[PDB]
């Protein structure tokens, strides 16, 4: 029989674990092995008129998709010039940017260290 | 940091001459007074690059000082069913039965049907506590009895739950009883479910008048003051079918009653039946019948999901209008909200001598600037203008509230502001988008109008009213006179609104319509009339306006351009029993209008046309100007940096396109990030991208229609944010402009 | 090249004990004799890597010689009224109208009415060549008198077309009207559309009789030898309710026939109601009704569909059970085939001492063996084994004639034979399969036994028939004792079929289930039924069995892992009225009832299983018996190079994998070839690929049910290609065989 | 026994009460049948002096309110013996060509409705179990059978 | 006036004739209800002595064949009364577990059926104004009422 919802979990969920393990050693070997792709999206975070890197739209497409995709938003008042990184009420980073492209790509650095933090 | 300390709403989105609208304003505590006058909005978007923001003020009876105060929201769905003479709080034997699919059974304390005090422990509460159902009574001295089941519930499993007082015994019952077929719950029939009890306990108090209403989907928070019960434990998830009887059930009863037979029709004291009331126009009302002959009426506050799937739904019939006896349920969330039922602070009558156009009323509190938005129209039946434009409101309504950073707890990490922090740190005073789910994991269906929407507001892709506000600076800056009406008037008035004027211009997101809204425009570009799609992604949606409840909107998502999709047999609409999903399954695409219609979406920039062979066409020599035929037709703009881009609509004539539409240009460089929309796919197979499908691109286009009639298509958000750049000066202008000069001539548009 | 001379069917796919089988056998031209031997089908894949091609053979009854000859095949839908009387030739005057809808106007020489000779040109027709409408008669001298269109017709739009034969005034006429509205035809109303003509023509010539049968989209090619017209110029779109008047008909009265009404009802002479019949069962039937009242009956002929959108179609109601007056078109394509109403050559009465297995009728003609697969089945109410093999001849059915070569014509360079030639160079002999589309761009929605199905020979993914003989040379390889079921009796026979197995196992992709083989599993499983699912995507789409031909299956497909999709008002089947479209939005999905369901698919190549946590429970100790915890399950195989890939099935508690399920192991290495499918996609975005998704993934899971029940499932195709691997050593067949060994015994499943 | 369609019309603009009464036999439904020479259709007019005040009732079909509702309860005085078929009230004054509209069963202005009372709405497979009356415009005034009306009547 | 489920099958491979007579008596279809303790079901069995030959005619329900069709037409003799409700011919030898769920209204093997009549197709909402007989089977075995028998009857 089936008789109380407490013994029972979503198995998926060790999957969930076997998958992002090695789906982190392989982002951080392609970091490691293709260090100019760090300059090129400091370069242009965006890719206006110059398209990313299949390495770069791979770490992308990595980074854009976790479920800790969640944290790290930009912030920034209406009577400021400045833009902030807030963090999961947020809580709002220290350092300020004159435009957008370096708070960006200052996100993008600080998920490359939180990548390395867990391996 | 900044803490909006002041908030604000209208009652409706448009006001002609000679009538009024009130604004429903709200602080954080009752302290001072706030400050309020009338401004026009010019330009919305307040980047550096561009022309900054622009109002007018303008003197009227409004401006003054007025005492700010606090207003409670209610908040959540639930069926109020009032009783002043305390008819349903009975003094001998009671029961109640109800259907139950509980969706996050584990999330507190939840009440599902009572008639309780939680001030004073009164009354009666069927409940779920600790993940298992809670019978108790109370008798306001703060001691309760309480029977509490064996088995904790699942989750999405329907059961039949039968809460009995029986003061013969002065005992405490409660059957609970699964009820799993083949199509109604999360898991079929081959589990072995055991989660059935026939429990009892003793009944230490007696029952007391709570002196508050019944609610469904909740429980009374203290007694009735001035007729009002506020609820606070909002259940999540359907409830199918109550009833009290006035006597004391048994366990061949209870059984009996799980098989859907009503037990003892004459010891009834009511029940409402959830599903009576469908017919052929649906359910387009938030009435619930008493089925029981007492008229104890109940009332759907905060707008429940009607026409939801029953216990008894065998997968047979997928419309609810058809076999209304297996939709009897009604799906009741937490986080629900359709009108705040503020005080109105104040009132305005629009003048005879007021220029339609867009307007707000700036609300000056302590530090904090805020905007209410409106629409002054032209006076009824008249039109002062040779130019109409559409502020695309129904589309504000599905943006409205829109909570980024409240996705979380369900790319290139998303600029916020306080408008947004404000909504994720009070999530009861705002509400939910279409682009929003529950808690409960199913997308928000309907959104609302009477309640403060915080990215309706002018300053700071962007918010969709700046990016109207972009158009109607344009205008300005030339010398185009012009009025504006709303999707909402459209769809009151139909093709008779938009045949006063030559050329009618539509918004810069338009994507969400009515079913009649296409009909007018169907009816007036046919015969004679002209028109301007500056935008992508037009008729994407269908949408139904609430018949009884003008300021909200419906509507049911599917597989497609989608953040959500319905379940199963939940696909056709409770305002009117019709199917609406997106318009292009309907036979009614965006190209059978228009001219152009969607095909790409992406999120990071923009790009530019190109133009094609038909630009050096001698018919259309008249668009192309000034323009030299080596040119890039916008490379550059406010939104995205160029003229295509962000959303894209193409030339189909398999979808409708006419066969005269001369294709003008074409967008090109977009990344691989613009994927290929769903509906356009057979197997997805790799290279569904931009760059590599011929689909990922914008297509301008013209053609003409009888009576000297025409449309103009530029398949592109970001087509407005490129009008003002380089001061003005620019292709994209340029080709507006020259096109908007040929259209309001007296002469008819070129064939 | 090496031509294949030599073709052949069953009237049915499956016969049990003591009852006849027919076969029916086409030779290229009519000489010589042929050979024919019945066979024992044991493993059908000649790769020889594996274990190569293997059948014995049965000393019967059915051997000898017969007399190879050629057989005609009708191709096309049409539906033929019989008048042996001439009542359908008039003398006098008469006249036909019409509603028009066609989907390749410039193909050639399309007759749409005919009582028609085309040797001798008597009769009169009403067809479409040159581009126009073309009324004709003739006499049968060579002589003729035509009338034809001014305004040519366009492209899937709605025309009224009367064609008027007048003695008194000697005189054809022919009044086209276009009769577009907002829904039903290509392009809607904005457009300035003139194609409506009124044109006439002197006659000659009198209607003499041609000797055929009125036909509706074709001509009658001569006269009727033995009763039987054949039909040659076909029609490529839907005719909506024609009627033959005895009477002249002016101009106003075409014009009050154009708007949907029955002029001069005593005036009749046929009127064919395509919406007669449709009752809350849909239209099981290929009759066509004479509304008038004279008694001429017609008969659809190689099914084309009924329950199609009508001229006066708006989206108002889209299930047309519910509204049958807005339905009443048949769509009439040109290559269509339900039969190819060969005649007998030699009949097979199954013997007592003959165990159930697969069979096949092996021909030898010159150069060439040609297999006739078919299924023996049991005696009726008995089981001689504990094991039950359910042959997927549903999906048989969906690949049935599937032809590559001519989707180039309307990944990974597919590899073709001399058996794909001939379905390429005979399209008229074989017809064509639901993964394929019609020549106006609609896909197959009908499928048939009865015609020589070309990749179902066991010789040369593979055809899904080597693909079960895979698990059937496995079963035979082993001392397992089983008897074989097709899907057909499954559907026939309810779960009392299943019941008399202590296990149950699944051929090789079991896609196309009906929705009573749904049920029949569910009722199985749930008490105390085991079962094996060694396959993915398992119960994908709905599909329903003809009523009145039950070797005709019908499927309609939306959006999923599709070929094409249902154009937009046609979404229910005709055979019965209810949706039946992908099982998962239906709310009875494959994790609902066999654990797992699908997820992702590919092309390229195979993965192999990684072993989960769960694999060192002690619980599953039986399964992961003889296999180390450290090991590749399934790395190698026929079919891919792997066991986990080609299509995949995922663990999922959303979607109702019961609570207790197992999770074993799972697939990795797999490419950005494959991807998820679309029905998990909210928005699109790059990374929704294999290797950067979490849900490319098989999963092996294991749950018991009530009663001693379980149920075993693999979650991908080539797991059974895999089982013969390294000469039957590996890990897969370990795992398969420690599972049956336990399924077989006389003790409940282990929990 | 005679089907008649009876509008009434208040117009402020033109100080007037108008009337519009039509008879609508056919075959089968009136007590005698379309071989009469009826003539008894009008459209009469008269002076309005008055406006309507609120007479703090409740609508009612087929009787008047006696008095103002005591404890939420409207009693009823001069009752009626006889089919009524559809009510509806519009916020607007009507003319002679949209009354003759209205004559023929078509509903006219469809946004200037104001109540729209379907008594055959709710009728499905298992007859019309409910003393419910729906209003079908869309502006939630439904209604309540008291003391058992025939539903199921032909209109 | 009693409804009975009869199933007549030969069957070559013993020889041997069978027939399954049941009765399906319910509270609405026959002359006396479900009150009665009724026992009029068989099944019974004999030898088969001869084959089945060409007989020259046609099918005749409610009737048999006088003598060979001269000129196309078959002359009937031996005409029966009252209702017979949907036959079929199978093109196979069922069983007793199988005539029991025919007795039911389930068509069972319908791949082995040769003809199957339905002389409820064909009505639509006019009525069913034709003497054309459907086979349901689809074989194109249809069939033709004869002198007018009573089409829209009670089954």
């Amino acid at each position: 029989c089936v008789r109380d919802p407490s013994n029972y979990r979503d198995r998926s969920a060790d999957w969930y674990a076997f998958y992002d393990e090695r789906r982190r050693k392989e982002i951080i070997d392609i970091i490691d092995e293709h260090p100019e792709i760090v300059e090129e999206h400091a370069a242009n975070p965006f890719g206006y008129r110059k398209h990313p890197s299949p390495y770069l739209q791979r770490v992308h497409n990595y980074f854009r998709m976790q479920p800790t995709f969640g944290r790290y938003y930009i912030y920034s008042e209406r009577e400021w010039d400045a833009y902030r990184i807030a963090t999961i009420l947020p809580e709002l980073g220290d350092e300020r940017f004159k435009t957008e492209e370096e708070a960006m790509h200052a996100v993008f650095l600080r998920r490359i260290e939180d990548v390395r933090a867990e391996l | 940091m900044k803490d909006i300390a002041i908030r604000g709403y209208c009652d409706r989105p448009s006001v002609a001459t000679g009538e009024t609208i009130r604004f429903y304003v709200s602080a954080n505590e009752t302290r001072g007074t706030f400050d309020a006058e009338l401004v026009r909005l010019i330009h919305g978007d307040s980047n550096p690059a561009g022309p900054g923001y622009k109002e007018e003020a303008i003197k009227s009876d409004l401006e003054g000082q007025y005492p700010a105060r606090f207003q409670r929201t209610q908040f959540g769905s639930y069926v109020e069913v009032a009783d002043p003479d305390a008819g349903l709080q009975p003094d001998g034997a009671f029961s109640v039965h109800l259907f139950l699919w509980s969706t996050t059974p584990s999330r507190g304390r939840q009440g599902i049907a009572s008639r309780w005090n939680d001030e004073r422990q009164s009354g009666w509460n069927l409940a779920i506590e600790d993940g298992r159902v809670v019978f108790t009574i109370g008798d306001g001295s703060g001691a309760t009895s309480s029977v509490v089941s064996d088995r904790p519930l699942f989750q999405q499993i329907w059961y039949s739950i039968t809460g009995v007082y029986d003061p013969e015994k002065k005992q405490l019952r409660l059957y609970q009883k699964s009820v799993v077929n083949r199509t109604n719950s999360r898991f079929g029939l081959v589990v072995p479910l055991d989660s059935d009890c026939a429990v009892s306990a003793d009944a230490t108090v007696k029952a007391a008048d709570s002196e508050t209403s019944l609610l469904i989907a909740g429980l009374g928070e203290a007694a009735a003051q001035d007729g009002r019960t506020w609820c606070i434990a909002h259940y999540n998830g359907k409830v199918d079918a109550p009833k009290i009887y006035g006597c004391a059930l048994g366990q061949d009863d209870a059984e009996k009653l799980s098989r859907g037979e009503i037990v003892r029709p004459i010891s009834r004291l009511a029940h409402w039946d959830f599903s009576a009331g469908i017919g052929l126009n649906g359910i387009p009302t938030d009435h619930v019948v008493d089925a029981s002959g007492y008229g104890h009426h109940g009332r759907c506050m905060n707008q429940p999901s009607r026409g939801s799937t029953g216990w008894n739904w065998d997968g047979h019939e997928e419309n609810f209008i058809h076999c209304p006896e297996q939709y009897g349920a009604l799906w009741f969330h937490e986080d629900c909200l359709d009108d705040c039922r503020w005080e109105k602070d104040f009132e305005f009558t629009v003048p005879e001598g007021l220029k339609s156009d867009f307007y707000a009323v700036k609300i000056r509190y302590e530090d904090t600037e805020d905007y209410i938005p409106f629409f002054v129209l032209p006076p009824r039946g008249t039109a002062t203008a040779p130019i109409l434009v559409i502020a695309s409101t129904l589309s504000y309504l599905a943006y409205a509230n829109e909570q980024i950073m409240h996705k979380a707890d369900i790319g290139h990490t998303p600029v916020l502001n306080e408008n947004d922090v404000e909504l994720h740190k009070n999530l009861s005073y705002y509400g939910l988008s279409t682009y929003d789910g529950h808690i409960d994991g199913r997308g928000v269906q309907y959104t609302s109008w009477r309640r403060p929407i915080m990215n309706l507001r002018p300053k700071h892709s962007i918010w969709e009213l700046p990016a109207d506000l972009h158009l109607i600076d344009w205008l300005n800056h030339n010398g185009f006179e012009y009025d504006v009406a709303t999707e909402h008037d459209l769809n009151d008035q139909g093709a008779e609104l938009l045949r006063r004027y030559k050329v009618v211009l539509t918004g810069s997101h338009p994507a969400y319509q009515t079913w009649a809204n296409a009909d007018a425009w169907e009816d007036y570009l046919a015969d004679g009339g002209r028109g301007m799609y500056l935008a992508a992604n037009g008729m994407y949606w269908i949408v139904e306006v609430h018949p009884e409840k003008p300021w909200v909107m419906e509507v049911r998502k599917e597989l497609g351009v989608t953040a959500w999709e319905a379940p199963p047999g939940e696909y056709h609409y409770s305002t009117n029993g019709r199917r609406g999903g997106r318009f292009r399954g309907r036979a009614r695409a965006t190209q059978k209008i228009w001219g152009t219609g969607m095909s790409s979406f992406g999120f990071d920039h923009s790009g530019y046309f190109v133009q094609m062979p038909d630009s050096q066409d001698e018919r259309v020599a008249w668009i192309m100007e000034g323009i030299d035929p080596e040119e890039r037709i916008g490379d550059g703009g406010l939104v995205g940096g160029g003229a295509g881009g962000y959303e894209l609509d193409r030339y189909d004539l398999a979808l409708g396109t006419p066969p005269n539409t001369l294709l003008l240009a074409s967008s090109v460089e977009h990344s691989v990030v613009y994927t290929v929309i769903p509906d356009d796919k057979a197997f997805p197979h790799p290279g569904m991208n931009g760059g590599e499908h011929p689909f990922v691109r914008a297509d301008i286009t013209y053609f003409s229609t009888a009576n000297g009639g025409g449309m103009f298509a530029t398949s592109s958000i970001s087509w407005l944010g490129s009008l003002s750049w380089n001061d003005y000066d620019n292709n994209v202008s340029k080709m507006t402009k020259n096109v908007l000069n040929q259209f309001i001539k007296d002469e008819p548009a070129p064939r």
